[PDB]
């Protein structure tokens, strides 16, 4: 339960498979809903139970309410801490683009990674998690762009 | 969309 | 049945590779949590 970034694994398919990634902060595990569909999670001998989730935001927290409340400043470069399946964690610096929506503007990062990278954290220069990677769209040219998906800290 | 095939 | 495995600290890396562009895109979010291009 140490703070940090975690792979989300399952052994239901052939071998061991990385279905996503998440953030442990303040005793709570944060990932995207489509990684776990809200299932409970094993952490060693222990169990993590879902606490909050929302399919439309595509987010879920375990053991407690969503804790991550940093936001992109709209100006500065950020870093995807990508945790790809079978590969070491690596930081990728980028200047976010913008998802313009009817409900306001969302930061977005134009970085393409395997599906099981879903949930990897996006960081500001202070190392704070400004959102999670992996809910996005494919652009008119076939490239992938992810929202910077951030929850609300109750 | 979630980009791996989507 | 799913399990988690620690993979690192959450830290900014001074020497990080820089890449990707900064597209400005009109999108819609539907009730299923899928983004779409307008």
């Amino acid at each position: 339960t140490t703070d940090g970034v975690y792979r989300v694994m399952t052994r239901r398919l052939l071998g061991s498979t990385q279905v996503g990634v998440g953030v442990m902060q303040e005793g709570v595990f944060h990932t995207m809903w489509h990684v776990t569909k809200g299932a409970a999670l094993r952490s060693g001998e222990g169990r993590l139970d879902p606490y909050w989730g929302d399919v439309k935001q595509d987010l879920v927290s375990y053991c407690g309410p969503w804790k991550l409340d940093a936001a992109w400043d709209g100006l500065s470069e950020v870093q995807l801490l990508a945790v790809p399946p079978g590969e070491r964690a690596k930081n990728i610096q980028t200047l976010p683009g913008i998802f313009k929506t009817k409900d306001g503007d969302i930061g977005a990062v134009a970085l393409d990674y395997p599906a099981g990278t879903s949930g990897s954290p996006i960081l500001d220069k202070c190392g704070r998690v400004i959102g999670l990677y992996g809910n996005g769209v494919v652009i008119k040219n076939g490239s992938y762009v992810s929202a910077i998906t951030q929850g609300k800290r109750e | 969309k979630k980009k791996g095939x989507x | 049945d799913m399990y988690i495995e620690r993979a690192g600290d959450i830290t900014w890396e001074k020497d990080a590779e820089v890449t990707g562009n900064s597209p400005r895109l009109d999108v819609a979010l539907d009730e299923s949590g899928d983004f779409s291009l307008v």
